[PDB]
RNA sequence: UUACUGUUCCCUGGGAUUGGCUUUGGGCUUUUCCUGCGCAGCUUAGGUGGAAGGCGAAGAAGGCCCCCUUCCGGGGGGGCCCGAGCCAUCAGUGAGAUACCACUCUGGAAGAGCUAGAAUUCUAACCUUGUGUCAGGACCUACGGGCCAAGGGACAUUCU
RNA sequence: CAGUGCCGGAAGGUCAAGGAAGUUGGUGACCUGAUGACAGGGGAGCCGGCGACCGAAGCCCCGGUGAACGGCGGCCGUAACUAUAACGGUCCUAAGGUAGCGAAAUUCCUUGUCGGGUAAGUUCCGACCCGCACGAAAGGCGUAACGAUCUGGGCACUGUC
RNA sequence: CAGGGCCUAAGAUCAGGCCGAAAGGCGUAGUCGAUGGACAACAGGUGAAUAUUCCUGUACUACCCCUUGUUGGUCCCGAGG
RNA sequence: AAGCGAGUCUUCAUAGGGCAAUUGUCACUGCUUAUGGACCCGAACCUGGGUGAUCUAUCCAUGACCAGGAUGAAGCUUGGGUGAAACUAAGUGGAGGUCCGAACCGACUGAUGUUGAAGAAUCAGCGGAUGAGUUGUGGUUAGGGGUGAAAUGCCACUCG
RNA sequence: AUCCCGUGUGAAUCAGCAAGGACCACCUUGCAAGGCUAAAUACUCCUGGGUGACCGAUAGCGAAGUAGUACCGUGAGGGA
RNA sequence: GAGUUGAAAAUAAGCAGAGAUCCGGAGAUUCCCGAAUAGGUCAACCUUUCGAACUUCUGCUGAAUCCAUGGGCAGGCAAGAGACAACCUGGCGAACUGAAACAUCUUAGUAGCCAGAGGAAAAGAAAGCAAAAGCGAUUCCCGUAGUAGCGGCGAGCGAA
């Protein structure tokens, strides 16, 4: 019935799947969450970092 | 007690009415849930028990601003 | 009680907690090529448009042969040989030149995308385990905390 | 193993929420004709309804399963005197009571017939059998021992008489 | 002599911990809980009502006081029992 | 109903019909109705909350008890027989939900009792009596619940 | 319709958004998801003042003297 | 402003105008149980180094990564913990009953139980009501209205 987001996100070292620390692929929310946040390999696509980095 | 630190989630108290409309009462309750989430500013998970709406919540909102608004860390 | 209406236990499907792949194939896509014997005929007339020059040495007509389709009428097509042409209102035909173009519908094939379906799969959250590990003034083989273990694995558990 | 239960199948059919190609309806900028009085069709968008197809278990369906729930049939004929039928024909179900026991804590009619016991016994024991309606783990049949058990006849002993 | 000041069984209450409309439920170390384990008194007198309690005689246990020494402690602890 | 209005609805219509074409009010006092326990007395019952295992029903801990006699198993040992036993007698041995029988536990027959001496006794008999036994002190289990060698019995003379 | 809740998706903000009893337009009102605030108001185990077409000894409080007493029940509780 | 040492009479000595008895405002003491509070506990008791646990404040600062922590340790101060007649708010929330039976409904969100707090509480300053006219935070009484409406369109409930 329904899909969960799938959201964007920055890297910050690089992935075994998708993209040396550059890319932005909207990785899963089921993700971010775990291997990305916990293990500090992704930042969230922030609108404040975006236009002063 | 089933209720969510970060939001005053309660069960909810409804009758399920049958078909021939016949009403029991049937506490109706919230899918909070043991999780455990990474505390950035201690780079350490904290177990939490999280009603999903603020598990996404703190997700959109960030956790710190979610502890402040309901004050539960430590 | 196989009377009526329901509840609970239990079983299954949808959603939430819920993720990595990399494939198989169902339904949409989007770019890559054949497809055609109403009859008057240069003769297996594809409809609809731009429509007077395209196509050539980044190398054709022609014949020598290979393959595939087939209504054995012929069609697409690799190789080599060849070396100065196959071409348009030139007339027929409801509709035009195999000069050429956008595609395209007649349908058919594949790498490209959505959501599923299925399959195995690993690891990050989940369940479970641990005489193991260290301690706080003492232990915690007094439940339990952190820590690494080892199984399991996005299934189960819970919530609707 | 017919019905039900349970188990294993689940190929086909019915199969809910849900998902969903379309399709439909309202509202509606601007549009259009008439005596008098007002409609109609209608971009977008916003709200609705119906919905092809898909949607698991379940059930239908197919097999195993009775120390799983339970059930175990009638009518009509013939044999060597007459009879009773060893043996046959018919509708039937899923099949038609096996072994043992039997008028039985089960037989109504019924103090059933017969034998023993008694002077005389509807009680009692042993048999026969038309078991109204016994019967195999809601077990069948029999058992030595045991019973403040029910039941019949004894000897001794007595105011029970 | 009996109990408490010692110990713990069944059980109870349980800090913290977990769970739950509220009360409260489960549960560990602890704390209580003896009907049990440790521990030291007998005879004879007296007398209206008490006596293994008072009296006489002889005993026993615990803590001090005195002497000589060793200087080495008591706990938490690991063991026998 | 819009509406019309001394009329209006029904209809082609007066037609024909239906209803209209007018009335007080306030209070006190009675009657009666309505909601309230509603004239008084009387149920078995239902639901919520709490108190109950000193009676009794299982269990747990920890103690205590069971006179007196009788029988006599298995084992073990001797007169023995078989490369090896198999069994016969003796003796020791002391078993048994064994035997007879007091305390103890409980209830079967009979009489007394039935305004009892006693809300189930007394008397004469009666069963078990080392066991699936009794009993003492502390505890455990609860009202659509507990416990139950199962009667729906017991849960403090009260229990479908 | 408004109004608060469980599950999942999950807007815009003033050339906006909500309400005006599905919904759609136009108009009118009010502008959410933060908080506080006196009075008029319901009450009596009680205190003070007053009143009674209220009782006056099985009535009035159950209680006109050691009345929640004696007593009864293990207990809650009953109760002269 | 005089006589007095509570009820009833002595009793024994007292006290008082160098204010007794007495009546007021403020004080002080207030053994033991009880929130009960030093620890246990069969309440008004025992053992006690004399004194809870929760906040708060000041210091020591486990665990892993001496990180940072929280937890623990201590010296602090002294504030919460109990009580309630009825009224109130919140959570859970029945049933007998009425429907001449009864499952929707009604008794009713009543009773009761738990949790707070006040002398009142709750509500409250407009994303309100209205209706081409106006209002202006809440809360109550009257009245609209037993009307509109809801309703096995039944019993009945009943606004603004």
């Amino acid at each position: 019935k329904k899909v969960k987001k799938i959201r964007k996100i920055i890297l910050k070292e690089d992935i075994p799947d998708l993209g040396k620390k550059g890319q932005l692929l909207d990785v899963r929310a089921g993700f971010l969450r775990n291997f990305l946040l916990p293990l500090g390999k992704a930042e969230v696509v922030t609108p404040l970092l975006l236009k002063e980095m | 007690r089933r209720i969510c630190p970060f939001t005053g989630k309660k069960s909810n108290k409804a009758n399920r009415v049958s078909h021939s409309n016949h009403k029991t009462k049937r506490l109706q309750f919230v899918n909070l849930q043991y999780k455990r989430v990474w505390w950035e500013a201690g780079k350490r998970f904290v177990k939490l028990r999280l009603s999903t709406k603020a598990l996404k919540t703190i997700e959109k909102n960030g956790l710190d601003a979610v502890a402040k608004k309901a004050g539960i860390d430590l």
